[PDB]
């Protein structure tokens, strides 16, 4: 649904991150060199800031409003 | 009600000796193990963990000759606080001199 | 010969290509003969030293020679769960109109670190939900979403059309308690990263809580933890048996680190040489090569740990292995007293 | 214009347009994805060569 | 008493008393929803 703050095994924050990265989405930089951009360097937050699905907004779409 | 004492039997022996600690886990009990096993007068040091729901240890401690066993206790401990203070100090000493040397 | 095996088993720990050998401590009295390995305060203070190769903020990187892995794991766990921390417990809500759920709200905004100093606060007695001023803060978030009054007529992005959309932590506002203000100037008691995003919201949709913040230990809950990533690793030494040059020599730099074996030409040819061990990561990759694999002999360094502590920003990690340090002394001193008053 | 942008030069960034249009991410890769292709430093370029 | 109430799709709050057809005004649809309570509930961050 949404981003979670904390990564599952280590604990990084990681919430924070997500919206700058789907600015460097929105820019020229590819997955790899984004999250090598961001400071991740071990490859748990980088699955989990890859494999997470943005799903908050297409249920924004279905809210009342 | 933390630490409680155990003889081996019912003959209170002070050879063989098994303190059991309330609420703490594998960290201090491995230290008290690696500090009290360089003990020359302890014949059979051992931690163990009765069951991981519990927070509870359980340490066993058979010496050599007639020491209580309650005496290499009390010196490991002493052992691992002195350890823990100069460990401290030098931690200390090691930051400021760096954050000096970085300015 | 015979004691040069000793000494590898008792100093340093072989990396092999099926399985690690020699990674038992062993120093200890009666284990070895011509060792006397008796506890010695005066050996462990000599010998023993902290060296701090990388610090900024929120990361931390030093190597302790002497210890060993026993106290080594105590810090690193002690670390992990017996620093206490300030966190989100209580969440008092009113009229929350979100798509995200209630408890998901909560479970959110208790993994948000707080920067609050620790050491100024005390645990809070069992039960006592109200709180004191001594053992509780609160955090008021109030964020209600809606149609922005001036905007493009077709607005695609969200930002354009609604205004406060994404309810970030920096919308929440510490609320002093008692005599909290003055003990505490403005600015120091807040979110620490500021940009943490809590939800989205739509217009029409409000955000209205309560955030009461109380004094707890990792191992109670996850969210206590005030490291991100506290560990330490056995410095390596890698050594060659024999000497290698030629184009070989270039396959070690691409074997090892690209940072550990460095290539020289001291009379024309190229030969190999350790640069600096610490870059190296040990990714065995030298067994792959049929030649190479009886040239190197892969070790770790006993008593030599560099620990890596990198910290979620609620405090600086020295004052965190301080405080480590400090805790290990107290639960040393409780026990201490509870054996003297038994006997 | 995007058909524009890409008259005047044969390199089109995204985020200009993003900016420029007011329009979401979505809308502007579809209309990318429909006469340019994703190349690496330089941006989007025309599918096909000047003829 | 006024016991309000939120159509599907207007979200509009309206006021309907019992034995009401359930309906909604400037709209047709026969959904529904109950507005949030106003009492304090104490949720735990675990
Ligand atoms: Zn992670
Ligand atoms: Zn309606």
């Amino acid at each position: 649904m949404i981003i979670p703050v904390r990564c599952f095994t280590c604990g990084k924050i990681v919430g924070n991150k997500w919206e700058a990265y789907l600015g460097l989405l929105q820019a020229e930089y590819t997955e790899g060199d984004a999250l090598d951009a961001l400071g991740l360097k071990r490859y748990c937050c980088r699955r989990m800031l890859l494999a997470h699905v943005d799903l908050i907004e297409k249920l924004l779409n279905y809210a009342p409003l | 009600k933390t630490a409680l004492e155990m003889v081996q039997a019912a003959g209170t022996d002070r050879h063989c000796v098994t303190f059991v600690l309330h609420e703490e886990d594998h960290t201090l009990g491995n230290s008290l193990r690696y500090m009290i096993m360089k003990n020359p007068e302890v014949e059979f040091c051992g931690y163990t963990t009765t069951h991981p729901s519990e927070s509870k240890i359980n340490l066993r401690i058979q010496t050599r000759g007639t020491l209580p066993a309650v005496e290499p206790f009390q010196r490991g401990l002493n052992e691992l606080m002195n350890v823990c203070q100069h460990v401290l100090d030098k931690f200390e000493a090691s930051i400021k001199d760096y954050k000096d040397q970085k300015a | 010969a015979a004691s040069q095996a000793v000494e590898e088993m008792r100093s340093r720990v072989v990396l092999g290509e099926f399985g690690v050998r020699n990674v038992h401590t062993t120093d200890f009295p009666g284990n070895y003969s011509g060792y006397d390995d008796a506890w010695d305060q005066d050996r462990f203070e000599k010998n023993f030293r902290v060296d701090v190769v990388h610090m900024d903020e929120n990361s931390l990187e030093f190597d302790m020679v002497g210890i060993d892995a026993a106290i080594a794991n105590a810090f690193r766990r002690i670390l992990l769960a017996e620093v206490p921390t300030m966190a989100v417990e209580k969440v008092l809500v009113y009229n929350n109109t979100s798509i995200v759920q209630d408890e998901i709200l909560a479970h959110r905004l208790g993994l948000i670190p707080i920067h609050a100093d620790p050491r100024l606060f005390e645990y809070r007695n069992q039960g006592d939900e109200e709180g004191t001023e001594i053992d509780t803060l609160q955090f008021r978030l109030q964020v209600r979403c809606t149609r922005n009054p001036h905007a493009a007529k077709d607005s695609s992005d969200p930002n354009e059309l609604y205004v406060n959309h994404k309810v970030y932590t920096r919308h929440m506002t510490w609320i002093p308690l008692g005599n909290q203000a003055d003990l505490f100037p403005e600015g120091t008691i807040r979110p620490v990263h500021d940009d943490i995003l809590i939800a989205q919201l739509r217009p029409g949709q409000e955000i209205d809580l309560l955030m009461h913040c109380v004094k707890g230990i990792g191992k109670d809950h996850a969210k206590f933890s005030p490291v991100a990533t506290a560990s330490y690793r056995l410095l390596p030494d890698i050594t060659l048996l024999e000497p290698v040059e030629g184009e070989a020599a270039e396959e070690l730099s691409r074997c090892f680190s690209p940072g550990v074996i460095e290539v020289q030409e001291v009379q024309g040819k190229k030969v190999a040489r350790v640069a600096n061990p610490r870059l190296d990561t040990f990714s065995r990759e030298i067994f792959r090569n049929e030649k190479l694999k009886k040239v190197v002999r892969l070790a770790r360094v006993r008593d030599h740990y560099i620990f890596s502590v990198e910290s979620t920003g609620v405090l600086p990690p020295d004052v965190l292995v301080s405080e480590a340090i400090k805790v290990l002394m107290g639960k040393c001193r409780r026990f201490l007293d509870e054996l003297d008053a038994v006997q | 214009f995007v058909m524009w942008k890409f008259t005047q030069s044969r390199w089109v960034v995204r985020k200009e347009v993003a900016t420029v249009t007011k329009l979401c991410a979505e809308d502007v890769k579809d209309f990318l994805e429909h006469m340019a292709v994703v190349r690496i430093n330089k941006g989007w370029e025309f599918i096909l060569p000047y003829d | 008493q006024p016991m309000i109430y939120i159509c599907g799709e207007c979200h509009t709050e309206n006021e309907i008393k019992s034995r009401d057809p359930i309906r909604c005004r400037e709209c047709g649809y026969r959904i529904m929803y109950k507005k949030r309570t106003k009492r304090l509930v104490v949720f735990d961050a675990r």
